């Protein structure tokens, strides 16, 4: 992993700067900071492994993820979270399910242009 | 000791900054513990996503001086009635001729060398004595 | 609206505040006739109290900076005041 | 109604009333001298005076007061021999 931290910052890097062509929100300001516990315990005990993107943020920072494949299956993680805890087609909801399709276009892009 | 309430209600709130310094916003975490928020260009505004009963503290980001919000010390997001987002603004007091002349000092010395003016020995303390954000808490919090 | 202005003669000075639209005011606390007075940069001004006519605007005669004006049968340099030192700590 | 290192200088009772320490010369239990300050620095202190009256709690958007860097040793000198 020599860059590849380097990688990793761009395609997280992409995916919360992602504005709706539409509305121009960022689209995931609210998947940055997970509230605590104190004050939502009922997310902390439906949901089997929480997390959020300052945690996601300083995992790559402490590069913990060995792969690409790695980093994919916690952002992955992360919206099937935001999935269960909503309600479908409530707007959380139906924005975890675009942010899929975010990561999954922005990876085509970064790691073939890079060699 | 002084901090925000959890309810879970929103409050599409924005900040108008009508001031000449740069704004620092500030939330107070709910251990009465201060957070901050990315600071605001002089004339502009910004709208936010905050919750009801939290609050809010302003501050120049630079010498730390004392901001204004809505008028008064604080601000605490109220209900927005017909969904009208409410208006944080963010302006200056007016300063004692005092603190005011304090704040332009601090500005053109270095504290290394603030002792080596000819002045009086009392505004040594008064110089050295910067704004600061707790300890303004303490001073609200007192009654 | 609120113009705010400063008067100079002789280093004696009146600081005031008018509307953006005169001596009279002069009268009552110089005790001297208004008709007597009264200009800027020289350029006197005859027809009183219309203030702004002349480039006195809201915005030049504001109070943290008010806008210059002299007196006068007598013509004058109004005597200017003491200059600053530069302590050369600052900077 | 109204009131070179000298004072010689007239302003508003109300906007003198601005200073702690020059309410208690005057009218205790007309002129007032100063020995100590220059005719410079006078400018921007009653200056101060104007500035604080019309914008203390108006509730438009107040702009700053002013300092030149070499005013700033002797006014703050001023401003604290005159609690305001
Ligand atoms: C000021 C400023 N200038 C220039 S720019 C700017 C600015 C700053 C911050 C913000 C953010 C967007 N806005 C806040 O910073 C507000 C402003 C302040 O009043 C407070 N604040 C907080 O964010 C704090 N607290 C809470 O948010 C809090 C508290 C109690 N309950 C809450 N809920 C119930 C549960 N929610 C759900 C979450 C998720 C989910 C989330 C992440 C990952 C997976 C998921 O599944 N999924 N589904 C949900 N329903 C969220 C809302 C939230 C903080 C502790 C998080 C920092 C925006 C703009
Ligand atoms: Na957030």
């Amino acid at each position: 992993p020599p860059n590849l931290t380097k990688k990793m910052k761009k395609i997280v890097d992409a995916v919360i700067k992602y504005k709706d062509s539409s509305s121009g929100r960022q689209l995931s300001e609210v998947f940055i900071q997970l509230p605590s516990r104190k004050e939502l315990p009922e997310y902390y005990e439906l949901i089997r492994k929480p997390v959020d993107f300052k945690k996601i943020k300083e995992r790559i920072r402490n590069h913990k993820y060995r792969s690409l494949n790695d980093l994919e299956k916690d952002v992955m993680l992360l919206c099937q979270n935001a999935q269960t805890f909503n309600l479908e087609g409530s707007l959380i909801y139906e924005d975890s399910i675009v942010l899929q399709s975010v990561f999954t276009s922005v990876r085509q892009k970064i790691e073939k242009e890079d060699d | 000791v002084l901090r925000s309430v959890n309810s879970r209600e929103p409050s599409q709130v924005i900040f108008c900054n009508r001031s000449p310094r740069v704004v620092l916003p500030v939330w107070l975490n709910f251990d009465g513990e201060p957070q901050p928020y990315p600071t605001l260009p002089p004339g502009t505004g910004r709208r936010i996503h905050s919750y009801r009963g939290h609050l809010w503290l302003f501050r120049d980001a630079g010498t730390h001086d004392g901001l204004l919000v809505n008028q008064t010390e604080l601000f605490v997001p109220s209900l927005n009635v017909d969904g009208q987002p409410i208006f944080a603004n963010i302006t200056l007091p007016v300063y004692t001729l005092k603190e005011r002349c304090l704040q332009v000092v601090r500005s053109l010395v270095k504290p290394e060398n603030y002792r080596r003016l000819d002045i009086v020995r009392s505004l040594y303390e008064d110089l050295e004595d910067h704004p600061n954000v707790q300890k303004d808490l303490e001073r609200l919090t007192q009654e | 609206m609120d113009v705010f202005l400063m008067i100079r003669r002789h280093k004696t000075t009146i600081f005031t505040d008018a509307k953006e639209s005169l001596k009279r005011i002069v009268e009552g606390i110089l005790k001297r006739p208004p008709d007597e007075q009264l200009y800027k940069d020289d350029q006197l001004l005859d027809d009183g109290k219309t203030l702004g006519e002349c480039g006195f605007t809201s915005q030049t005669a504001r109070p943290q900076a008010p806008a210059t004006v002299g007196l006068a049968f007598e013509a004058l340099c109004i005597e200017p005041f003491s200059s600053p030192p530069e302590l050369p700590d600052v900077m | 109604m109204y009131v070179s290192d000298g004072h010689e200088f007239i302003v508003k009772r109300e906007h003198a009333l601005t200073s702690g320490t020059i309410k208690a010369m005057l009218s205790g239990p007309n002129e007032v001298n100063f020995r100590e300050i220059p005719s410079h620095v006078l400018s921007k202190v009653c200056m101060y005076f104007t500035y604080k009256v019309r914008y203390t709690n108006s509730s438009t958007e107040i702009p700053e007061f002013p300092i030149a860097p070499e005013i700033a040793l002797e006014l703050l000198m001023a401003a604290n021999f005159l609690d305001c």
